[PDB]
């Protein structure tokens, strides 16, 4: 049993966002709606098609007719971004399923250029016969970046490990990239650079093995 | 106040079994059912099954029926989920949640949720982290403000938590999600933004906790010297 | 009106 949801719905601030949920036995069974925001347990926002739990804002409402249930967020705000799942039982009533899930995006949020913080290998790590460069990217929006590494003036891909971007609490995004080197590699280049490209512009930070501050 | 406290993170080898617990308090345990829910990293919610806290009857989703046993112990007010014959693809976060529905309840649905339990499955063995300081250089400040941090390198499994000065510093802290490397080991970093004039005179320590390895590290982060 | 399912083998009409 599948409860079909649109993968994405976008809404402008103050507008009404609608998330649908289609299933063959919704005519006989109640729908429930869960909100899951970054890194947290789901929260019940609507139950039994159209009832609202205490403490849930009045701008959340639900309805269900035929084989489709709908969650409505009136006057959507930035804090309403997240993943929304409907839920209901199959025909037997012995099993629940969650719907395929909908990511709600609120449009019009301010663009934010990435902060890039680049650390060379610590002397402690080098004295342990290892070396890691750490490039930390925070507070950017929208949440897509590309990260490239250079040694002197040549691209480097070997030893690079980069995360996907993840939504911070303040609704901007963060990511990190690591370049693992031997101490010999580290000392044998004039510098290394981490290049972060975001919305067509690039912030590049450089470090050098002669810099001991 | 309803409270559901799940057991802590686990790592298992393929073919092992794991029994997660969910301790309930603040309500009559036998009046309500308990759901169990799985969420693989970056994926959706999957309902696994549920059990009556009272009469102990269970039902399981098609996917997990025959692979899991949900049980309850009323005298310990706890629900249990056992997952048998784990494989690496089973790695996920698992939630318990109380069903609020009842003949004499005005509400239904999973109102109250546990905090989640991470279970990692791998043939690799546990490895504690190597913690190194990230000291800001004079070229790397941002005016009256400077970023310093700790590198938590090459550990397994998740999770790791980081605090600063035993929690005396929280507002300037940014702890970044870990990268999973080709070696199968994790690394993460935490930075705290502090006054630039404080660097040579204030003490900064990152407190790293890796419960899967029973390891805690307090790493002092000193200004770059040379 | 609809059937509310509150547990394994436990359900009722509202
Ligand atoms: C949680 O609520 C229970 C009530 O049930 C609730 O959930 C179910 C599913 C349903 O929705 C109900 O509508 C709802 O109300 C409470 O259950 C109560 O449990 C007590 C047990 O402590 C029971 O008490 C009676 O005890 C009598 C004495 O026991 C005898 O045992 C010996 C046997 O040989 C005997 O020799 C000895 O001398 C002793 O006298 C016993 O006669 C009787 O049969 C009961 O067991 C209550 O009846 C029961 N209540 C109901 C309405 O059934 C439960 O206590 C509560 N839990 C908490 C922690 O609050």
């Amino acid at each position: 049993y599948e409860l079909t949801q649109p993968p994405s719905v976008s809404v402008s601030p103050g507008q009404t966002a609608r998330i649908t949920c289609s299933g063959d036995v919704l005519p006989k069974k109640y729908a429930y709606w869960y909100q899951q925001k970054s890194g947290l347990a789901p929260v019940l926002v609507i139950y039994e098609d159209n009832r609202r739990p205490s403490g849930i804002p009045e701008r959340f409402s639900g309805s269900s007719s035929g084989t489709m249930a709908t969650l409505t967020i009136s006057g959507a705000q930035v804090e309403d971004e997240g993943d929304y799942y409907c839920s209901s039982t199959d025909s037997s009533g012995d099993h629940y399923v969650f719907g395929t899930g909908t990511k709600v995006t609120v449009l019009g949020q301010p663009k934010a250029n990435p902060s890039v913080t680049l650390f060379p290998p610590s002397s402690e790590e080098l004295q342990a016969n290892k070396a890691t460069l750490v490039c930390l990217i925070s507070d950017f929006y929208p949440g897509a970046v590309t990260v490239a590494w250079k040694a002197d003036s040549s691209p480097v891909k070997a030893g690079v490990e980069t995360t996907t971007p993840s939504k911070q609490s303040n609704n901007k995004y963060a990511a990190s990239s690591y370049l693992s080197l031997t101490p010999e590699q580290w000392k044998s280049h004039r510098s290394y650079s981490c290049q972060v490209t975001h919305e067509g512009s690039t912030v590049e930070k450089t470090v050098a093995p002669t810099e001991c501050s | 106040q309803v409270q559901l406290v799940q057991s802590g993170a686990e790592v298992k080898k393929p073919g092992a079994s794991v029994k997660i617990s969910c301790k309930a308090s603040g309500y009559n345990f036998t009046t309500y059912a308990m759901h169990w829910v799985r969420q693989a990293p970056g994926q959706g919610l999957e309902w696994m099954g549920w059990i009556n806290g009272g009469n102990g009857d269970t039902r399981y989703s098609q996917k997990f029926r025959g692979r899991v046993t949900i049980s309850r112990d009323t005298s310990a007010s706890t629900a249990y989920m056992e997952l048998h014959s784990l494989t690496s693809e089973d790695t996920a976060l698992f939630y318990c949640a109380r069903e609020s529905g009842d003949y004499y309840s005005e509400i239904s649905g999973a109102l109250d949720w546990g905090q989640g339990t991470l279970v990692t499955v791998s043939s690799a063995s546990t490895k504690g982290p190597s913690v190194f300081p990230l000291a800001p250089s004079s070229k790397s400040t941002s005016g009256g403000t400077a970023a310093l941090g700790c590198l938590v390198k090459d550990y397994f499994p998740e999770p790791v938590t980081v605090s600063w000065n035993s929690g005396a510093l929280t507002s300037g802290v940014h702890t970044f999600p870990a990268v999973l490397q080709s070696s199968g080991l994790y690394s993460l970093s935490s930075v705290v933004t502090v006054p630039s004039s404080s660097l040579g005179t204030q003490t900064y320590i990152c407190n790293v906790n890796h419960k899967p390895s029973n390891t805690k590290v307090d790493k002092r982060v000193e200004p770059k010297s040379c | 009106r609809k059937r509310i399912h509150i547990g394994p083998g436990r359900a009722f009409y509202t």
